[PDB]
């Protein structure tokens, strides 16, 4: 979505593309770490159930 | 009744039961009661304070 | 435990107790929320709509978490105010927002609908998740923006993870700018 | 917008307290168990005949 408004803004589509990845690699990277790192006791249960 | 034997308890039927429940009540509605109208207040006019 | 690591992931890149508390509270008020509509609806506690908080815990933040990282990086590059930084960092997220929160919600919507007992199973997951999702979305576009203009102040293993940080965007950029001319390559490995 | 709530932060704390206090009200309310009606109702039809 980010790429698609750059893009319209005026860039060109390897700028607005490379731009939007580069801008948003923390968000990005940071919720998908928290829903990593949140579903490890599942992964590492090790009593009942 | 708390004098009598043991293994005798007691129960409150029809309008003692109604009565009985109407005070265990009257607390917890009062203090909401007071909440929402604080809540309402501090949205209204913006503060904690008025 | 679920609740524990994400906090503590989410300290390890925020690097302040303020900006990781703000997205914080936000769950334990989406999950309150799920349950007021879990007694309305008629659910239960058991371990099915557990389950799916446990896995919700991620989800709920998402939101909380995209506002701060936003506005973080307006006060840092343009020097902003909490105020203004905020206002600009919302201008630009909000469609994003809206658009993640409704796409995440729509995906489980289906699942509700199967027959047998896996639909029963499914169903457990299925509210608990949404719900969680839509309380988390209006508690980022409604509380989060306010505590960020608030209670935000003027501005070790921290510093070096912010420099590693900036050295792999830069590898990112040119991982990526070199990986963009080879397309055809790329799609084939798609396939 | 979502500006309106930048500069009234008092309405969207009220909003969260309305949110916790409901929850929490709601939670001692809510049945536990372990799983929920996962499996086939069954209706048993018993007939006696000497
Ligand atoms: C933020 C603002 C606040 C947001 C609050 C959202 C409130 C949504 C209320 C939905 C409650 C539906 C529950 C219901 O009565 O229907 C169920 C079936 O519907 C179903 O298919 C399962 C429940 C569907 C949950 C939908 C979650 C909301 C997302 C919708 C927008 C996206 C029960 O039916 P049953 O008798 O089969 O009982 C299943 C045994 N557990
Ligand atoms: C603007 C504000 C509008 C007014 C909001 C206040 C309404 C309060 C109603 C809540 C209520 O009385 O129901 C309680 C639970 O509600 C619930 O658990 C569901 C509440 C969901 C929102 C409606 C049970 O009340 P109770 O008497 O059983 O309290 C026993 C505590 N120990």
């Amino acid at each position: 979505e980010f790429a698609k408004m750059l893009k319209e803004e005026g860039m060109s589509l390897i700028e607005a593309t490379v731009a939007a990845a580069k801008l948003r690699l923390r968000p990005i990277l940071m919720t998908s770490l928290a829903f990593t790192c949140g579903v490890i006791p599942l992964v590492i249960a090790t009593g009942a159930s | 009744i708390a004098k009598l034997p043991k293994g005798i308890g007691y129960e409150w039927t029809g309008i003692s039961l109604q009565e009985k429940q109407s005070e265990s009540q009257m607390a917890f509605l009062l203090g909401l009661s007071m909440l929402v109208v604080f809540l309402v207040l501090a949205a209204l006019y913006e503060s904690w304070a008025i | 435990e679920a609740m524990v690591l994400v906090f503590i992931v989410m300290y390890l890149f925020l690097h302040n107790v303020r900006y990781t508390l703000i997205p914080a509270i936000v769950a334990p008020i989406a999950l309150l929320g799920t349950f007021t509509v879990m007694l309305l609806a008629g659910f239960s506690i058991n371990v099915l709509t557990m389950f799916g908080m446990v896995l919700a815990i991620g989800i709920i933040v998402d939101d909380a978490i995209v506002v701060v990282e936003n506005v973080e990086r307006i006060m840092a590059t343009e020097g902003l105010s909490p105020k203004d930084a905020t206002s600009k960092a919302m201008k630009e997220i909000t469609s994003p927002i809206i658009g993640i929160t409704l796409v995440l919600a729509a995906v489980f919507l289906p699942m509700a609908f199967a027959s047998g007992s896996v639909g029963v199973i499914y169903k457990q997951f299925t509210l608990t998740m949404s719900v969680s999702i839509l309380f988390s979305a209006l508690l980022a576009l409604i509380l989060t923006p306010a505590l960020c203009a608030t209670i935000l102040k003027p501005i070790g293993f921290f510093a070096w993870f912010d420099r590693s940080f900036d050295k792999v965007t830069k590898k990112y950029e040119l991982m990526l700018l070199k990986i963009i001319k080879h397309t055809v390559p790329m799609m084939v490995i798609f396939l | 917008m979502s500006q309106f709530f930048i500069r009234r932060p008092v309405f969207a704390w009220v909003i969260a307290i309305f949110i916790i206090i409901f929850g929490l009200l709601s939670i001692p309310k809510l049945p536990i168990a372990r799983f929920p009606s996962v499996a086939p109702p069954q209706v048993n039809i018993s007939a006696t005949y000497p």
